[PDB]
């Protein structure tokens, strides 16, 4: 009777007490979303920021997928045996047009092998790590509609990894990746969410840029007209690629800044596979996210 | 292939006049109109909420 | 006839303070969305302004207009305690906000953890309890009473604030001077953070912060400093001050509470609540 | 090749136009209007962490369950306003919730392709985990204790058997990612809506769609059956919400407002079906006349956008969700 109603209050108190403890933990934790194309190599950043036989088996299968695709796109028994194992174990120039794993070429020619080539996962991969700051949880979507983006509204920042070197993979892939960046920027629901984008494969970018076989002007006519910014550029790199490096950033930057002002910022970072400081770069940029969000609050900015 | 097959079954579907559907739809709403607290709010004593 | 004209202006000031703080207090309580960690504090400022504009100024207006205190001797002392508690609470609360804004900007990633609904009530209660050691304690021990105009404390016809040399320095330091140093120091550091962030934006792209930061500090400094610079020098140099001069600066300070909601407003949340209210 | 199907598709539309004789509003013109409805908020059930996504009433109307991106699915008691159980979620993000007709089990969705059937009856534990879809799970419902109907973002809807743990029947052939589904009171049929602006119903035993509706032009996100079971209404991202009668194979009355240009998240009929309670992206919920096709009352008691709306089996009260973690129950 009335005791049950009193009993229900005690059960409610336990739930409220349990929820209150998690409220501080949830508020402390920060959520990020990682967006990238299949060839963007977003797994490299996640692995760098944070078995071999299993990876080798998938990598060996990946080599066959590129081998089979190359023949179709253009020792027949050996090709048939591989397409259809020690017997199976016993192109790259045209790999830009074809679809292939980035680390497949290194694997095909042949300990950081896991970092170089990693097996992808269809499911959502949640990464949790601490940088001596508040708890950080990174979420990965793992489709054309991209309706799950509208679900994300509480994330402090969005990671948008771009393969800068992958501008000659016309199916241009970079313009397609740039096109998706416009859609997320102009999203009617991403009003108070910034973006942190990494121009991955910067080292690979120079190699394509240094070699004259592929010209960036062919894909982008405005590149020849575009000139290097007067701002400081780190060097150790030739200015011929340095002008190329800034152009791809300017293309991303021009759309990002023009569309909206306030609570919509982009933090382009040039990154390389060898570099492991990207974890600190995010934290430095993540700190700027909260400040600029708070500066706009109370109209102090 | 399947869409043509799926659309093939769509041809053999019996249809009814819209007027007949409208009358049936309106009649059901009239029948259940009385037993609906949203249409007429329940008395405070009768309403379990307040 | 000039007395009639002065009464209209004084009457409007009391009315303005009552409505201004009421709307801020009503908006916070009525809507749950507006109620936040930072917005809990402004309720205390709204509460402090509300009592000041209704229980301090209206009685003070009668004292000047009628040129005499018709109420009893005890109630005049009670009014002084309420008069000083409200000013002490209002100035301190603005200093608390300065700490709140400083932590949000200068030390992020810990504002959510440090501030809490339970934590907000503790510091707010501490600020109000701080007024108790500044307002209730003097009247209980009758230490507020002074030897010039000694009969003024005795006589019930008219009473004037005649304070000892110790209390005038100590109360002014606690009420205004100490909050001033804290408020200026943290706001200077906040301005550095805004300058640094703006410089970073211009680094990767191709001030208004001072204008909005000036209003918060300027109104606090302009509307209180002339009184408190005189609230410390009349006691040490009695001949320097004039009786009518002290009153004029005092009523300038009371206008700060009325103008306080205007400074801490214009946010999108409060603009929506203004339309909903009217 | 494709020409015959296109010719057949045009012929299908011709039959629908020929099947129409009189407009629905023409018949309902003489019907007396419901009038303005002064709608209040009897309860304000709050106390959650983050934005909720879905809500479903219990069979007895005493209880309801809400699922949120905070990962805490809590079952709430309407009368006593106090929560009964809180079920932690393995997956942080959930997009659907469902309640068993028997009330013994509670189904929770998830962005990951999993539909966990939690056991209410005193430690909550998963009875089974249903998986096997490429896309995200968007809706879940309980035909009975044995059968659970789920919607996926892989453009496929499937029925799960709890004991078998496998898809007894798979419903394919649908273009867009499926957003919402509803189950008929007779449990014989159910509907499904995708971003392809196409609304289709399916027979559980047959497994093949009976009728296909494509009146809408934008993506649709809400759908529910009329209490009579012969009609359903769809809520699209476009301002218009249309009503379809399965017998007539066509849209009967379109519910649109020129002033309203926001999206629609959830829809729900009343017990008698006169009032169509529909949420909106304009932070307000609208209740419109089913027959007169005219607005009856406007309710904007929420701060964030409404994400769900359900009506009790008894019809006593309506509950609408929000992204502000405020379950405002309206009676
Ligand atoms: C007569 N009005 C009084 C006089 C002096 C005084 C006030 C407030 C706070 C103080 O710390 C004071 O010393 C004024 O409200």
């Amino acid at each position: 009777q009335r005791n049950e109603e009193k009993a229900q209050r005690e059960a409610n108190k336990k739930i409220e007490k349990q929820l209150q403890k998690d409220k501080q933990v949830y508020r402390a934790t920060h959520r990020l979303l990682l967006l990238g194309a299949g060839e963007s190599g977003k797994s490299t950043i996640v692995k760098q920021m944070r078995k071999v036989q299993d990876i080798k088996n998938n990598l060996k299968e990946a080599i066959e997928t590129i081998v089979a695709a190359m023949s179709n796109l253009v020792n027949q028994f050996r090709v048939d045996y591989i397409l259809s194992p020690p017997e199976f174990y016993e192109c790259y120039e045209r790999s830009n047009e074809y679809q292939l794993i980035d680390c497949a070429q290194y694997f095909l020619d042949k300990d950081q092998d896991l970092l170089r080539c990693r097996v992808l996962t269809s499911g959502i991969f949640e990464t949790k790590f601490q940088v001596d700051k508040v708890n950080f949880h990174m979420f990965d979507v793992g489709d054309e509609r991209r309706k799950w983006i509208q679900c994300f509204n509480d994330v402090t920042a969005i990671i948008f990894v771009v393969a800068s070197s992958s501008y000659n993979m016309v199916i241009n892939r970079l313009q397609e990746a740039l096109n998706l960046f416009k859609s997320i920027w102009n999203n009617r629901w991403l009003r108070t969410i910034s973006v942190i984008l990494f121009l991955n494969k910067q080292d690979l970018l120079a190699e394509k840029v240094l070699a004259g076989k592929s010209k960036i002007e062919d894909y982008f006519p405005e590149f020849a007209r575009y000139t290097t910014p007067e701002d400081a550029t780190p060097e150790p790199e030739d200015p011929r690629v340095t002008r190329a490096k800034y152009f791809i950033r300017d293309e991303f930057l021009r759309i990002s800044t023009a569309s909206g002002d306030g609570r919509h910022y982009c933090y382009p970072h040039f990154t390389c596979a060898v570099d492991t400081e990207n974890i600190r770069r995010v934290f430095n940029d993540c700190r700027d996210i909260i400040q600029r969000m708070h500066l706009r609050q109370y109209e102090l900015l | 292939r399947k869409l043509v097959e799926q659309l093939k079954m769509e041809a053999n579907i019996d249809r009814i006049k819209v007027s007949k559907a409208a009358a049936d739809l309106m009649a059901y709403c009239e029948a259940h109109a009385k037993e609906d607290p949203l249409l007429t709010p329940v008395p405070a004593s009768e309403n379990p909420f307040r | 006839v000039w007395v009639v004209g002065m009464g209209i202006v004084m009457s409007l000031i009391v009315l303005a303070i009552v409505f201004g703080n009421v709307l801020v207090i009503t908006a916070i309580a009525k809507f749950e969305r507006l109620q936040t960690v930072t917005n809990y504090f402004i309720t205390s400022l709204a509460c402090a302004d509300l009592v000041m504009g209704l229980a301090v100024v209206p009685f003070g207006a009668a004292h000047i207009l009628t040129k005499t205190w018709t109420f009893g001797n005890f109630w005049c002392e009670f009014w002084t305690s309420i008069d000083v508690l409200c000013v002490t609470a209002s100035i301190e609360t603005l200093c608390v906000i300065a700490v709140d804004r400083y932590f949000a900007i200068t030390s992020p990633f810990k504002y959510q953890s440090l501030l809490t609904k339970n934590k907000a009530r503790v510091i707010i209660l501490m600020v109000w309890i701080v007024s108790g050691l500044t307002s209730f304690l003097p009247i209980q021990m009758h230490w507020y009473r002074a030897q010039e105009a000694i009969n003024c404390y005795a006589e019930e016809t008219c009473c004037d604030f005649f304070t000892n040399q110790a209390y005038a320095i100590a109360s002014s330091i606690v009420s205004f001077y100490v909050p001033l140093v804290i408020m200026v120091f943290v706001y200077s550091r906040v301005f550095q953070e805004a300058k640094r962030q703006l410089q970073k934006i211009d680094k990767s792209e191709g001030h208004k912060a001072l204008k909005t930061l000036g209003i918060i500090m300027g109104t606090f400094t302009l509307c209180w400093l002339p009184f408190f610079i005189v609230n410390i020098v009349h006691v040490i140099q009695d001949n320097l001050i004039r009786k009518e001069v002290y009153i004029l600066l005092n009523w300038i300070g009371y206008v700060n509470s009325g103008f306080n909601p205007l400074i801490y407003c214009r946010s999108p949340d409060f603009r929506i609540a203004f339309q909903e209210l009217l | 090749l494709r020409q015959e199907a296109e010719q057949l598709k045009n012929q299908i539309r011709d039959a629908r136009k020929a099947c129409a004789d009189a407009t629905l509003s023409q018949i309902t013109n003489n019907i007396d209007p419901v009038g303005r409805i002064q709608m209040r908020t009897r309860r304000t059930l709050r106390g959650h962490l983050a934005k909720i996504y879905a809500m479903h009433w219990g069979t007895d109307s005493r209880l309801l369950v809400s699922a949120s991106q905070d990962g805490k699915l809590i079952i709430w008691d309407s009368y006593t306003t106090n929560k009964v159980h809180a079920i932690p979620l393995r997956s942080s993000w959930v997009m659907t919730c469902a309640y068993a007709p028997s009330g013994n089990y509670v189904a929770c969705g998830g962005l990951d392709n999993i539909c966990s059937i939690y056991n209410l009856k005193g430690n909550v534990r998963v009875s089974r985990e249903l998986a096997g879809h490429t896309g995200y799970l968007s809706c879940c419902r309980f035909l009975d204790d044995n059968q659970i109907v789920t919607s996926s973002g892989d453009t496929t809807c499937a029925l799960w058997d709890i004991e078998t743990g496998q898809q007894t029947t798979t419903f394919t052939g649908h273009t867009g990612d499926v957003m919402s589904l509803s189950l008929a009171p007779d449990t014989r049929l159910f509907v499904s809506g995708a971003c392809d602006a196409s609304a289709k119903l399916w027979d559980v035993r047959e497994g093949m769609c009976r009728q296909t509706f494509t009146g809408h032009e934008s993506d649709i996100n809400a759908i529910c059956f009329f209490p009579n079971g012969n009609a359903f209404a769809t809520g699209s991202d476009d301002a218009t919400c249309r009503l379809f009668d399965l017998r007539a194979d066509q849209e009967l009355m379109t519910y649109s407002h020129d002033n309203i240009i926001c999206g629609i998240t959830s829809v729900s009929f009343s017990k008698s079906g006169r009032l169509l309670l529909a949420g909106y992206d304009d932070f307000n919920c609208n209740v419109w006349d089913a027959l007169k096709a005219d607005r009856a009352g406007v309710l904007a008691g929420h701060d964030n956008r409404v994400s769900c709306l359900g009506v009790t089996d008894d019809g006593m009260a309506v509950a609408t969700g929000s992204w502000d973690s405020f379950l405002k129950i309206w009676n």
